[PDB]
């Protein structure tokens, strides 16, 4: 979450100085892996 | 005449002493009142290590010649390398103020800011707009989240959840301005490095919003 | 052995004379030709070992 | 500005005189009288 | 035996290979006969003790006649490249020391000063072994290819081929010299240093002292050829190399001149004090005399005759001193 | 062994050694005076009048490179060819082959482009040694103060670990099982711990190392 | 049993509460001894081996 | 033989170096002396002494005062901690002292 | 309960506490944040005091950097304060102090300050002159001027001979 | 920060300090002196003058008594311009006499020059003007920690006093 916020802030600053590809470079992979591990835990691991 | 290395080094040392104290003359109406340095972090070795770990895991899936210790160490090394790569990518794109020149009239400043090694120049910034933050501030995501549904939900869940979300800079200091202070240049906020050679009197005057007399 | 002794003696005389430490073995400025103690010490440390070697 | 035999001899003398204090301290009689 | 010996035993095997006569040991491994006499332990020992000089002769024959191999040349000059590779950096720093600011960081203007400047960084990539891989690459490039393209050639053809190849590979020499002299470690590598030089001074700045290097290489090749032949002109060649050494010093100073590594710009390299022209003459001569280049391909007829005659004379010991002179034999 | 007197009209403080720039001005004045004597200026009763202010005393191209390397190659060949000849000529000149000025009431020696106070030969050698020490370690003493990045990391890491320990014993009581066991015994030589154990945490590893220290090798 | 002295008390394991262990002025410092120590120790060990 | 010879060598090498003082720093009230000494493997180990128990004892043999290290200008000064009968060996050179 | 380990110098702990508590009282009045109550405040966390130290951490660091002068440091107070600000900003930005006691925060800042002071002296005492190393003694000896044979450079006519001139040249270079 | 990790922390910190200052262990005694020593001397007496002459023999003199009656910013600027250069004789050391007379001048000089490397107080009871005219400057330099007070007996031994002053000045320099 902090990485996403910081990337958004840096992208906004760079755009103002003169986009979301860098912000969301690997969000899906991390989110899917974390959700899979949470599901495995919910399976009483 | 013959070359004298001692006098050449005396001249070089005098120049270095003048630069360290921040004392620079007026050359062409722009007085260099600030010089900074931007940290450069490695990304290619970590990306290569992460890719190698992924390919090794895939190969060990293809061929069952993988030890238990190998199957344990490879994902750990890959995850660590990927985390370090992401951290270095975030740290490299930090916009750091590298050079700052003062106008002759003492009311505008020309800023050269480094973003991932790219130098961006702003040649008109009123001194009254400058504000050095002597402490953490709050960043705002004004465009809701302005992204896909999944990312928007993720950013909304761990935040104010109501439109514009405000995040205190304390949660982001270790990756955005860990090696400097946030300076609002009217429109944009850059990171002035702690390692810097600047004209301390003029820098103190301008960074509080106070203009410098011609 | 004589050449090693001569080399060591010449090296010592040169290195110590560079700092002004000249061993007071002979008279300063000779007697007939006015040669200096440094030159006569070099000559002796070159010749006398050879004479002793030949005699032995 | 180079090798010099006087400095070498001084260093050799310093090297030889360095362990004197520790040997003397080892030989020193303590304030102990083990009757 | 299951956890330590599998790792300790290879080290002991390597130690024995470095210590024990490998050809003789391998000969002793095949004990037995298959219909021929002279395959017992005694005959094998005798031929193995005669096989040392024969193997030396065969290696020299391969170096002289057959096409040169990189491994053979490297092993022939292993001490210059592996262990005393930092002495090359020391000599380069000594040559460039007159304009190198090393006098202002805990060092003097002598060979001890250059040694301490090199060794202050450490014993590795930032210190003694800085540029050692670049030195190995330069050796694989210029002298090895010169040997390849002029195998059995006269001194003039050797000089011509060597000059052509040193001209072709000179930017690597400039990069290596710049990497030798950065006491503060400004350059992170060969590519980084070359990129900085090209960006700040252009491509033509990589050829600062190419002509001085070529002339000094001609002199050095003549000296090496006179040394290999064993002629009495070794002292004349040493005098010639001593005379040509200021060319090498000027080459190093021109290479490091315009960079921030040096106090003097290029136009000021010829303004340096004349007494500093022979910056590292005696250390350079001592180092080359001890570990000189051994290019057995370039050996002339006299050098080949000398080496082979030495081996043949060494082969005369395999007879009984008290051998009766018999009427019928 | 010249003698000169300078009258500064009180502009230059005479209770402290003369500045390098003041002595340089005096040396230039003497050099101008010695070329053509000016009424024997510099006598005790006829001093030289100098009004030295604060500022006076204290304030003071591939083709091109190809042509350049060719010309410098020719000049380098000339220098190499002439170097032994120049050395021999200089040596023959050596074979073929004052500095004290009494400025006011003190003795000075001609040093560099100015004068230097000269009291004893030992003090002169000490001044030479101090100047050599100043020149010799200039780059060592001018190190980067803000090169602490790595150092910072070290500190941070340890504090991080310590922080975790503080997060592990936030609501943890002082007493252990042995404390109640001791409270049940008549062992007056042992007392019960009354403070937090975060300061001395993981000391058993230290004592384990000390126990096996001489036995590992 | 042996620490249970019948006539006197054994010293307390902890230092006296009156004592203050805060750092003060440095009196003597010869750090190079450590290096010498290392040297000699290592030398002996190597020689011993 | 290997185990005990190595143990004896290391232990007695450490014992020889255990007298010397690498560093000595007072407490704030100057009631304690923190003495850094040589560890078995060459690094630091810290001890604490009470300054009240430290004494520069004269030799038991009165004729041996001549044969002391402290007679020299650069010798050694042995100060006995009497509450533990330990030795603190200082270099009596002014450059090592505050 | 207590070991024989020296405690870090508490010279600047009252100053650090005073500056931090003055700033926090400017921000959080009626929190009972006084340097006189330092012991009781040390034994309590920031949540108990109702203080969000995370928000005030950077301002506290800047004020501590500005308003504390460390005399036992071989860095000039400008450079010393700037380096301390950088180092403490890095370290404290890495850390999280909300769930721990006030004593940990103050002791950690004092530890960083004293460690920077120690490093500025290269881990040697500022008050001890020390002995020159092998390199320093070697360089001191090697830069000593060479005073050659002074008897050769005399106005005596005996020094005008070729042999005397040769010896004079080769010795007094 | 605690007792257990102290040894590991100090070992690693000693190892990592070589990154910033290479070979600090072998040159520590040589690093006690800064590159450009700016000294501010307060003692104004006969014995004080003898100590200044003996100690700062190779340093240059900046007579701040001339800068009288200016704006307390012109004086500091001029003094800073006088102490931020190296002579052709490689004399990078300067000592300034009677310049700082109040806190403002000292603050300005420290801001321009990033602070003076040493402030020295001879503390001779035989002089009267030093406490009357530079007490604010002495208090300021004691506040910043750059002040070294070397108590001097005017009837004491000059050689012992100069040796003690040399040691104290060498140990009192700031980078
Ligand atoms: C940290 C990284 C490891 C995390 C743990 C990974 C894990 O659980 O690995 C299981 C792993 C199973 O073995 P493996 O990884 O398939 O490798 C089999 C060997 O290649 C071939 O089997 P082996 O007969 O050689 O012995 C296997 C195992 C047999 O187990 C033992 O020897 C221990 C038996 C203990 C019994 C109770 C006492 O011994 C070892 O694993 C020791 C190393 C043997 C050589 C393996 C290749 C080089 C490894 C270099 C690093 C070694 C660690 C340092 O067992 C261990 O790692 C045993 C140690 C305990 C866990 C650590
Ligand atoms: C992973 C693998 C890593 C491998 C790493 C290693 C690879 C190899 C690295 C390089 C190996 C060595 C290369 C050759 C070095 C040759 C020596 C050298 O550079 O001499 C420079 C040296 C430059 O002189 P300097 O060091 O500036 O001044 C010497 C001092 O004047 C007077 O000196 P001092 O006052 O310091 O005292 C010196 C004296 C001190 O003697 C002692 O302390 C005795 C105990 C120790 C021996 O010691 C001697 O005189 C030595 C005996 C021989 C002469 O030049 C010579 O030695 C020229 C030859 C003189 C012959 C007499
Ligand atoms: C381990 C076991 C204990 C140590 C055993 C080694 C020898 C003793 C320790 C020693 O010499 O340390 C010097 C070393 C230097 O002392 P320092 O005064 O601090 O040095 C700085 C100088 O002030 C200023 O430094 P500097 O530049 O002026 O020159 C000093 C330095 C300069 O050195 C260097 O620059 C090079 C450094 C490395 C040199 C290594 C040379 C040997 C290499 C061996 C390698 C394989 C082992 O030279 C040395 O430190 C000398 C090194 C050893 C010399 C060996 C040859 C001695 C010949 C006999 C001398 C006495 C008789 C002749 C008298 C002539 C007329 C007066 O001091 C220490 O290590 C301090 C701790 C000593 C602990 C042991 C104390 C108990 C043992 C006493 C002696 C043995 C028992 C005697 C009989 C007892 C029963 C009656
Ligand atoms: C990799 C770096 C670390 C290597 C390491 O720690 O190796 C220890 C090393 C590993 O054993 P190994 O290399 O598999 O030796 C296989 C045995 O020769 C024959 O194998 P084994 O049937 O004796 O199996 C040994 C096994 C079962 O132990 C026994 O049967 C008795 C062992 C004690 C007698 O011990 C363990 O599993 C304990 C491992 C710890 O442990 C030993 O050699 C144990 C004895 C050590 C003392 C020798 C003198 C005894 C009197
Ligand atoms: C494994 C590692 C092996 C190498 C490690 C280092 C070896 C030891 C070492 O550093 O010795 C240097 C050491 C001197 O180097 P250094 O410590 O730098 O002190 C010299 C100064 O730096 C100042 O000396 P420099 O280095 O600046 O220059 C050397 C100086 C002093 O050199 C000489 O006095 C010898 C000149 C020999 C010239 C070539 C003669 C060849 C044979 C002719 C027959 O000679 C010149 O400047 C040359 C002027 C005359 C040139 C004449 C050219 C025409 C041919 C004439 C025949 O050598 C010795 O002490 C010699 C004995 C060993
Ligand atoms: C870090 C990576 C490097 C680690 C090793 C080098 C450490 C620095 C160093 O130079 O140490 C030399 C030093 C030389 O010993 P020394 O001459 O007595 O000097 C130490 C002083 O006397 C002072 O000795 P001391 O009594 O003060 O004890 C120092 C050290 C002694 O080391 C130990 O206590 C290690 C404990 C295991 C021992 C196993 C045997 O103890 C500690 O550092 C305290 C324990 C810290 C444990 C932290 C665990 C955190 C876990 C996660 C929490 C969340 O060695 C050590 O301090 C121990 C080395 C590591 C343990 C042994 C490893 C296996 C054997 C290796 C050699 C064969």
């Amino acid at each position: 979450y902090n990485h996403l916020v910081i990337k958004y802030y840096q992208s906004f600053i760079c755009n103002t100085l003169i986009e979301f590809n860098y912000i969301l470079s690997s969000f899906k992979f991390i989110k899917e892996l974390n959700n899979i591990i949470i599901i495995s835990l919910n399976k009483l691991f | 005449t013959v070359f004298d290395a001692e006098l050449a080094f005396i001249k070089e040392a005098n120049e270095m002493i003048q630069q360290n104290t921040g004392n620079l003359p007026w050359d062409g109406g722009k007085k260099k009142i600030f010089q900074g340095q931007a940290n450069k972090y490695l990304e290619t070795p970590y990306y290569l290590l992460a890719a190698l770990s992924g390919l090794g895991l895939l190969y060990f899936l293809y061929s069952g010649d993988a030890k238990y210790k190998t199957l344990v160490l490879t994902p750990v090394v890959g995850i660590a390398a990927f985390v370090l790569l992401r951290r270095n990518q975030i740290l490299n794109r930090v916009p750091t103020l590298t050079e700052l020149f003062l106008h002759k009239d003492g009311k505008f400043v020309d800023a050269v800011v480094s973003v991932n090694g790219q130098l961006i120049s702003k040649n008109d910034i009123p001194v009254s707009t400058l504000k050095l933050y002597r402490g953490d501030h709050t960043v705002k995501v004004n465009l809701n989240d302005f992204e896909d549904a999944s990312a928007k939900k993720f950013l909304a869940q761990q935040s104010g959840q109501e439109g514009v979300i405000n995040v205190h800079f304390s949660k982001l200091r270790n990756l955005a301005a860990r090696n400097g202070q946030v300076l609002n240049l009217g429109d944009t906020e850059v990171v002035v490095p702690f390692e810097n050679q600047a004209n301390r009197i003029i820098l103190k005057q301008i960074f509080k919003g106070v203009e410098v007399l011609p | 052995n004589s050449l090693l002794f001569t080399a060591v003696s010449w090296f010592s005389i040169y290195q110590f004379a560079r700092k002004g430490a000249v061993l007071p073995v002979l008279r300063e400025y000779g007697r007939y030709f006015g040669t200096h103690r440094l030159f006569r010490q070099y000559l002796h440390t070159l010749v006398l070992p050879l004479l002793y070697t030949e005699y032995a | 500005k180079g090798f010099n035999l006087a400095n070498a001899v001084n260093t050799v003398k310093s090297t030889l005189n360095a362990p004197i204090k520790h040997i003397k301290r080892n030989i020193e009689p303590t304030g102990s009288n083990y009757s | 035996a299951n956890f330590v010996i599998p790792y300790l035993k290879p080290v002991a095997d390597f130690w024995n290979s470095l210590c024990i006569d490998q050809h003789q040991d391998s000969l002793f491994q095949f004990k037995g006969q298959t219909g021929s006499l002279g395959t017992d332990w005694t005959s094998k020992y005798l031929r193995s003790e005669q096989d040392v000089y024969n193997h030396k002769y065969l290696q020299y024959h391969k170096r002289v006649h057959e096409a040169p191999e990189l491994t053979d040349v490297i092993s022939d000059n292993v001490y210059r490249l592996t262990l005393f590779a930092g002495v090359e950096r020391v000599l380069s720093v000594r040559q460039a020391q007159a304009i190198l600011k090393t006098q202002f960081a805990g060092a003097t203007e002598n060979i001890s000063g250059a040694f301490q400047t090199v060794l202050n960084g450490g014993i590795f990539r930032r210190g003694y072994f800085r540029g050692a891989l670049l030195n190995l690459l330069q050796f694989c490039g210029a002298p090895y290819q010169s040997l390849i393209w002029s195998r059995n050639s006269g001194i003039t053809n050797q000089v011509i081929v060597s000059s052509i190849f040193e001209a072709f590979f000179y930017p690597l020499d400039t990069v290596k010299t710049l990497i030798y002299n950065d006491v503060q470690g400004k350059y992170k590598g060969a590519f980084h240093c070359a990129s900085q030089v090209v960006q700040n001074a252009g491509w033509s700045r990589l050829y600062a002292g190419i002509f001085q290097k070529l002339i000094f290489n001609s002199a050095l090749i003549f000296h090496l050829n006179q040394v290999w032949d064993g002629s009495s002109q070794q002292w004349a060649s040493l005098a010639l190399v001593a005379a040509a050494y200021p060319l090498l010093v000027l080459k190093t100073r021109f290479q490091v001149a315009g960079t921030p590594l040096a106090l003097a710009t290029s136009n000021e390299v010829l303004k340096v004090n004349r007494k500093t022209l022979y910056a590292g003459l005696v250390p350079y001569l001592i180092f080359n005399t001890l570990f000189a280049y051994e290019f057995a391909a370039w050996h002339s007829s006299t050098a080949q005759e000398r080496v082979i005659g030495g081996l043949q004379n060494a082969m005369k010991q395999f007879s009984s001193p008290a051998a009766e002179q018999v009427w019928s034999s | 062994s010249r003698i000169y007197w300078f009258d500064f009209n009180g502009t230059v403080n005479e209770n402290l050694p003369l500045n390098y720039n003041v002595l340089k001005i005096c040396r230039n004045e003497i050099n101008k005076l010695e070329k053509l004597n000016e009424n024997n200026l510099g006598t005790q009763k006829n001093p030289i009048k100098l009004n030295l202010s604060f500022e006076d005393k204290h304030y003071n191209n591939s083709k091109n490179f190809i042509s350049s390397i060719f010309d410098k190659t020719f000049e380098s060949l000339n220098t190499v060819l002439m170097a032994p000849i120049y050395s021999f000529l200089e040596f023959k000149l050596k074979l073929s082959s004052n500095h004290y000025y009494v400025i006011n009431g003190k003795l000075y020696i001609t040093y560099n482009d100015s004068f230097k106070l000269f009291t004893t030969i030992n003090d002169y050698f000490n001044d030479l040694n101090e100047l050599s020490n100043t020149k010799l370690f200039f780059l060592y003493r001018s190190f980067n103060i803000y090169n602490i990045k790595l150092n910072s990391l070290v500190d941070f890491v340890f504090l991080k670990l310590i922080l975790f320990i503080h997060l592990l014993y936030l609501k943890s009581t002082n007493y252990n099982r042995f404390d109640y066991r001791l409270k049940q015994t008549d062992w007056g030589f042992y007392i019960n711990n009354n403070s937090n154990y975060i300061q001395n945490i993981f000391s058993g590893l230290k004592y384990i190392w000390r126990g096996l220290r001489f036995w590992i090798i | 049993n042996y620490l249970d002295q019948p006539f006197v008390k054994v010293p307390n394991a902890n230092p006296n509460a009156s004592l203050n262990f805060e750092e003060g002025e440095v009196l003597y410092e010869n750090t190079r001894l450590l290096e010498w120590a290392k040297f000699w120790n290592y030398s002996v060990v190597v020689g011993y081996l | 033989v290997a185990i005990y010879a190595t143990y004896i060598a290391l232990s007695y090498i450490n014992n020889i170096w255990k007298d010397y003082v690498v560093r000595a720093q007072f407490s704030k009230d100057k009631e304690l002396l923190f003495v850094t000494r040589v560890s078995p493997f060459g690094t630091t180990e810290e001890e604490v002494y009470e300054v009240a128990h430290l004494e520069h004892l004269p030799p038991s043999v009165r004729s041996g005062v001549k044969d002391l290290s402290a007679q020299d200008a650069d010798g050694l000064v042995d100060v006995t901690c009497m509450s533990s009968q330990r030795s603190l060996v200082f270099y009596k050179g002014d450059q090592y002292w505050n | 309960n207590r070991t024989h380990d020296k405690v870090i110098s508490q010279t600047y702990v009252p100053a650090i506490a005073n500056i931090a508590f003055t700033h926090l009282s400017k921000k959080y009045p009626q929190a009972g944040l006084k340097v006189d109550q330092l012991n009781t405040l040390k034994e309590k966390t920031w949540n108990d005091l109702g203080v969000n130290i995370e928000h005030e951490k950077q301002e506290i660091l800047v004020e501590l950097s500005e308003q504390i002068f460390v005399k036992e440091s071989k860095l000039r107070w400008v450079h010393e304060q700037r380096q301390r600000l950088a180092h403490t900003t890095y370290v404290f930005s890495g850390l999280e102090f909300q769930n721990v006691k006030v004593g940990f925060f103050i002791d950690s800042y004092n530890f960083l300050l004293q460690e920077l002071a120690h490093r500025s002296n290269l881990y040697q005492s500022k008050d001890i002159v020390g002995e020159k190393s092998f390199h320093e003694k070697h360089l001191e000896q090697q830069t000593a001027p060479y005073s050659g044979v002074k008897s050769l450079e005399e106005p005596v006519s005996q020094n005008k001979s070729f042999i005397n001139s040769l010896m004079r040249a080769i010795h007094n270079h | 920060m605690n007792n257990t990790f102290k040894f590991l922390h100090q070992v690693i910190s000693k190892l990592t300090l070589k990154a910033q200052v290479p070979n600090y262990g072998q040159y520590s005694h040589s690093l006690k002196r800064p590159i450009n020593p700016k000294v501010v001397v307060f003692g104004n007496s006969s014995r004080a003058y003898e100590l200044i002459s003996s100690q700062f023999r190779n340093f240059n003199h900046v007579n701040g008594l001339e800068l009288k009656g200016q704006e307390d910013n012109i004086q500091a600027n001029k003094v800073a311009q006088s102490v931020l250069s190296i002579n052709d004789g490689f004399q990078d050391g300067y000592y300034i006499t009677d310049f700082p007379q109040n806190s403002k001048q000292a603050e300005r000089l420290d801001l321009i020059t990033d602070g003076v490397n040493l402030a020295l107080y001879i503390k001779d009871p035989s002089d009267k003007v030093t406490v009357t005219r530079q007490q604010e400057a002495i208090d300021y330099y004691r506040k910043t920690g750059a002040l070294v007070e070397f108590e001097v007996d005017p009837r004491g031994d000059l050689e012992e006093q100069v040796k003690q002053l040399s040691n104290q000045v060498l140990n009192g320099y700031k980078h």
